[PDB]
DNA sequence: AGCAGCTGCACCTTCACGGCGGGCTTGAT
């Protein structure tokens, strides 16, 4: 009847932080010895090329400040200029167990969210949302900016079962696409080892490497850290990069962002490609949130609707809400 | 009769302030203005806004900044075991924090006004005298005015917590658990940092530049507090967390406590 | 105080290159000279600029692959 | 109460986004009422099935580093923050600050049940690692060691079993396999000796515990009075603040079969030591002590001096 | 409609740090095992000339006038005894894709914004803009003070198509000038594959030498770093040149502002010569700012009237509107 | 500082050129003398000046293409 | 025509608030 007060899905497909390397093509083969890149620190000279404030000023020291210089001081990470390849490596666990909960007030919600997981994995299994994020793991999107201008890039899949590696794929990321999800032989096995993992059978840990060829001397991309206060001028920095062990690396909820992005199914414009999996499934860069709560398409009446009345939703719509339950989060009421 | 001038004085420059904060002339804005101010319309105002609870041991927006639950006001009892410590149970007399809406704020800074006692006058049970001096007109008003006034100091509510608070399990020494769920509390040892880092710093600490060859050293010293860390919890108003959270901006000066490197 | 303070820092403006600063009676007696692209050329600078500017007494500090090349008896005096 | 009769030794684990804030005023490594919490879940689940009791951990903490800033022209440092999604139309949301670092740690575990024989003496320490690579030590997942040069192997050491020359052979191979690191454990006598020696003719609590952190570059000559190790203040538990209220009564609980009581943070001493100083690998283990009418859920490690 | 509160752009034409090396002309064709151009450090002995003060005027300072030797430490770099040739290389990126911002908050500008780089597109290509670019490659601009004094100037380009070379061109850098933009056979060779990859349909990597005859053992001009730090005397140095480990460079920011000298219109006179592409079209070396907020001639009211009201500015601007855009930064309220 | 201390650096007015200092308990008996112009003959000079002035112990410092001409056990003794 | 539900708007507090540094922990094969 009524629905729970607290109501917590805890992050399966949890990524580690993707390290940065540098090498030469034509031996990404023993890429194991392999020099990493290093975060710079530069100081540079430019203009003013902001609007200006022209409110309860003076003119003329508007005139000053744009007649004159501005010195700034940022970070850089840069390639060698003798290697033209970019190594960046991760791992990743499949835990399984999908539809538990790790928090839920009423026991009859409880037992009628478990019934209808169990439906659902009983008609359609996790044989679509695996599929899709083996296609996320295939194309290298989580390069975010170093995938613009890459010449070639290369994915290598490891499953590792106790202490050695039990399979091994091996994807051409340029060839398959960034906007449709079709049909392979070796992406299928991937997908069903993904899915005999999200079924609690297994805890699959994979091992990701992706080789991106960029060019002699070029810039790579590492993660930006959110500082909000840069103390005072004359000797603030206004760009700091992310990096561990002194070698710059990409944040792991940045690359998690990247493999969710499986959503097509979202009411208007659905060509444009998918978005990220979110509850009034938003985009940062877009500023606009799509699947709004005024068309009943978001995971809250969804849900509600699927449990509480039983009014079963497309079975489009049943993969976005059972992919929000992957996903994790905190609701309640 | 005896403090009403004060609180008179207080509303025209609250009155004042409102005037030279907007300062329209159109319409007969300020005409509007003084049409509740200079007549005690703005002490009805005052009676009606409630929402502030005065509670210092618990206060759940540094949690979340939109987590509706229980706000206490109770001193936990000393502990029995040696060592550890903690709520300044003591001395040191503490500060009381106030909850609620923002909009309704600047009726505790009425409240607060240091004639014949600020706290006191926050909490006018124990006077008389002032209880009809506050209005002229008859006597169930300010009965009803001093019990709005008392009111919303000190309310009870209802026992409850919410799905972004924090609620864990401890496991008991026979079998079962317990729900322990934490809170923050509003303790100021922001003050006594304030004081050992810019009161008094400087006498002892040019004493100690300028007269290191020198035997006149002072009966004082400083202190540095290295590897301080400031944690901000109302993003750019503060004064939606709490009060307290508005005297010191942000600014949780967290204590270092790391392990040592081995080489 | 008494002695010469040696300080050798990696540059970030470039990393694997270093540079040594010598302070003397509370002022900077020698700043930013240049001390090779490797932490031995490194230490050796360092250990030059304190045996010159050391006087009676003196203490080197700076990175970790630097002083990993002198002993730990030789770092102060 | 307990007393272990045998030693689990799981290798250097790593973390990769811990919990930094630990405390309303303190910052730095995590509190040990998470890896409490950890070791009583390791014992939900697996040690039901195999007759084995797990209880007590020792934190070591190899290597530990947090992502901080230093902003100009101040000697505070701020945290690094996370981007979270819009909230709706737009509008970006209102930021709440939390603090993560890196963690690599090991921590050694006494096994005391009955239910160890002489055919499970290996298979046991594997089938807990096993269960403990799936899990999270204080919200930040643990890395899984994929391919890499060298592994590291569990040890299931007895402390009884063999001869007392025999017993400081195994605990030297046991010290030797973590000595690079340190120790966390809790120094409440000192703080409470120190309590009576301040107390000179005025009256003060908590300042107590602000005097052994700072650092007293004052003198009358100028003088530094040192103190012994590195001494670091931490959250020892929790202080009962309301009655304990029945199971279904607190609206919006966590769950329906537990009561509920509200708490507040506590606050004592400890000390980083390193491993071969102790001379005793019985000791070091954390545990915990309820007293459930009176609140005070503490933790501490007993047995120590 | 209204202007987006964030709003930002990415960077086409990427280049990487011009390294130096030093070795004998007529030796052009096996120009890849030179020794670099090592940075050198030395002390002179000046006189004081600076402008005295006007507290300077007693004995005790004209005394400084009579006899001060200055004794100051320098940086310096030089080709060798017997070597006459300053090889300078490095390598460009162009990317493509200039219109689409990488960050924004509406939707509605963001389909203005994309509706008017896409007519702009379908009116006219990029023909005058990689004219222009592939024109300040041409003609050696990079070098900035080694190109005042030099004999001759050559400049050699490649295009890296799979590791190796698929193209060549060889130009004479003294013949093009630095004041007129003219036609031939090869510049608009290079223009349209410059221009292809600036719209998108290909991959364009390029390596770029030149070569410079100074004379044997003369001084060659580094880049100079921007110390940020605090004025001292005595103890510093006040003259820094950039290395890249141990072999004298040029920054990326000036080989990136000289090939973006294509700005010869401006409402001051335009028959001096090409500016930089800044907003409100900034000098400060020279100390004056052209295209000034007094005029409507900038960039930001130029957009404002383009984009929401529909004025389209003349033809020439518009030019210098989307290059603008192709150059990147923050242009929001 | 009781050992010997001998110190190869490289002078960055001429580059390719070394120089080489020895301690020698506290006061510096050789400042500033001409090494050779290679990485080869300043390691030759700098174990001639070790094997000399450094009769109990000594230790050898500076760069990597000096010091990779001396094996890893005769560089400090 | 009369409650439930969603969206827009007014209300409110407070000046950054110092730098010549400052500590205590590190094994044995």
């Amino acid at each position: 009847l009524s629905t729970a007060s607290v109501l917590a899905f805890e992050r399966k497909l949890d990524p580690s932080d993707a390290l940065m390397s540098a090498g030469a093509w034509a031996q990404r083969d023993a890429s194991q010895e392999w020099p990493a890149v290093t975060v710079r620190e530069k100081s540079v000279r430019g203009t003013i090329s902001n609007r200006l404030k022209t409110k309860d000023r003076d003119p003329a020291k508007l005139d000053a400040s744009i007649q004159s210089p501005n010195l700034q001081t940022v970070d850089v990470a840069n390639l060698p200029s003798d290697a033209d390849t970019l190594k960046v490596r991760f791992t990743l666990r499949v835990l399984g167990g999908a539809g538990t909960p790790s928090a839920c007030n009423d026991a009859a919600y409880r037992d009628k969210l478990l019934q209808t997981v169990a439906t659902y994995v009983n008609e359609q299994g996790f044989a679509e949302l695996a599929r899709r994020y083996a296609h996320n793991l295939a194309n290298a999107r989580f390069l975010w900016r170093n995938r613009v201008g890459a010449e070639a890039v290369e994915v290598r899949i490891n499953h590792i079962r106790q202490g050695e590696v039990a399979r091994t794929w091996r994807f051409d990321a340029l060839a398959i696409g960034l906007r449709d999800f079709k049909a392979d032989a070796e992406l299928d096995a991937l997908a069903e080892l993904i899915a005999s993992g999200l079924s609690g059978s297994g805890h699959v840990l994979l091992e990701v490497v992706a080789f991106a060829r960029i060019g002699d001397g070029q810039e790579v991309f590492p993660s930006q850290e959110l500082i909000l206060d840069k103390g005072d001028k004359k000797g603030q920095k206004s760009k700091t990069l992310y990096s561990v062990r002194d070698a710059a690396a990409i944040h792991s909820q940045k690359i998690g962002n990247a493999l969710r992005t499986i959503d097509t199914w979202y009411p208007d414009e659905d060509g444009l490609g998918p978005i990220a999996v979110e509850p009034y499934g938003s985009v940062t860069s877009q500023g606009k949130a799509y699947r709004q709560p005024k068309q009943k398409l978001d995971f809250y009446t969804l849900l509600d609707n699927w449990v509480l009345r039983d009014e079963a939703p497309a079975v489009e719509q049943q993969h976005y809400v059972i992919a929000n339950l992957i996903r994790g989060g905190v609701f309640g009421e | 009769q005896e403090l009403r001038q004060f609180i008179e004085s207080f509303i025209q420059e609250r009155l004042q302030g409102k005037l030279d904060k907007l300062h329209p002339d159109e319409d007969d804005k300020r005409q509007t203005l003084l049409a509740t101010h200079r007549r005690e319309a703005w002490l009805a105002d005052a009676a009606r806004r409630v929402g502030q609870l005065q509670l210092v041991t618990h206060t759940l927006k540094p949690i979340h900044p939109d987590a509706r639950g229980s706000n206490l006001h109770s001193l936990p009892q000393a502990p029995g075991q040696p060592g550890l410590a903690g709520s300044h149970e003591l001395g040191d007399r503490l500060v009381s924090d106030v909850v609620g809406n923002a909009a309704a704020l600047d009726v505790f800074k009425f409240l607060s006004l240091q004639y014949q006692g600020k706290n006191l006058l926050n909490w006018l049970t124990e006077d008389s005298a002032e209880a009809v001096q506050a209005l002229s007109d008859n006597a169930e008003q300010a009965r009803e005015w001093r019990q709005a006034f008392i009111g919303i100091t000190a309310v009870k509510g209802a026992p409850a917590s919410h799905s972004l608070a924090k609620q864990l399990y401890f496991p008991l020494p026979g079998s079962g658990y317990h729900l322990l769920a934490p809170l923050f509390p509003t303790s100021l040892v922001h003050h006594v940092h304030a004081l050992l880092r810019e009161a008094r710093f400087g006498d002892a600490a040019k004493a100690a530049r300028e007269a290191r060859s020198r035997q006149e050293s002072w009966p004082h010293g400083f202190s540095e507090y290295p590897n301080l860390a400031i944690q901000k919890f109302g993003g750019t108003k503060p004064q939606n967390i709490s009060q307290l959270n508005s005297e010191r901006y942000g600014e949780n000066w967290l204590l270092p406590s790391l392990p040592p490197h081995w080489q | 105080s008494r002695p010469t303070v040696v300080t050798v820092t990696e540059t970030p403006r470039n990393p694997g290159s270093y540079e040594v600063n010598v302070e003397r009676d509370g002022k900077m007696v020698v700043g930013r000279a240049r001390a090779g692209s490797d932490p031995g050329a490194a230490a050796a600078k360092a250990m030059q600029m304190a045996m010159e500017w050391g006087s009676p007494n003196y203490v080197i500090l700076g990175s970790n692959k630097v002083l990993a090349f002198i002993p730990e008896q030789l770092r102060v005096k | 109460v307990t007393d272990p009769e045998a030693l689990l030794l799981l290798p250097r684990l790593s973390i990769q986004n811990a919990n930094a804030i630990s405390s309303p005023l303190t910052w730095g490594f995590p509190s040990p009422g998470a890896f409490t919490g950890f070791v009583h879940a390791l014992q939900r689940r697996v040690g039901i099935s195999l007759d084995i009791e797990l209880d007590g951990v020792g934190i070591v903490c190899h290597r530990f580093e947090a992502q901080i800033s230093q902003p100009a022209g101040k000697r505070t440092k701020v945290f690094n923050l996370t981007r979270n999604p819009l909230n709706r139309d737009g509008s970006t949301a209102a930021i709440v600050e939390e603090g993560r670092a890196h963690l690599e740690v090991s921590l050694l575990l006494g096994v005391h049940g009955d239910g160890l024989d002489d055919h499970p003496a290996q298979e046991i320490a594997r089938q807990v690692q096993e269960q403990a690579g799936a899990m999270r030590l204080a919200g930040g997942s643990i890395l899984p060691w994929c391919n890499e040069r060298f592994p590291a192997p569990n040890a299931e050491l007895l402390m009884l079993g063999g001869s007392d020359e025999q017993r400081r052979k195994n605990q030297r191979r046991l010290t030797r396999r973590l000595l690079p690191g340190f120790a966390l454990v809790s120094r409440e006598a000192l703080l409470q000796q120190h309590l009576e020696t301040l107390r000179t003719t005025l009256p003060e609590a908590t300042t107590l515990d602000a005097l052994l952190d700072l650092c007293r570059i004052n003198f009358e000559p100028w003088q530094v009075r040192d103190k012994p190790g590195w001494l670091v203040p931490i959250p020892a538990g929790y202080n009962a603040l309301s009655p304990l209220y029945l199971p279904g009564e607190v609206r919006n609980a966590r769950d329906r079969e537990t009561p509920l009581r509200f708490v507040e943070n506590l606050f004592g001493l400890g000390e980083w030591l390193s491993p071969h100083r102790v001379a005793a690998l019985s000791d070091l283990l954390w545990y915990h002590h309820a007293e459930p009418d009176k609140g005070l859920y503490r933790w501490s490690t007993p047995r120590f001096v």
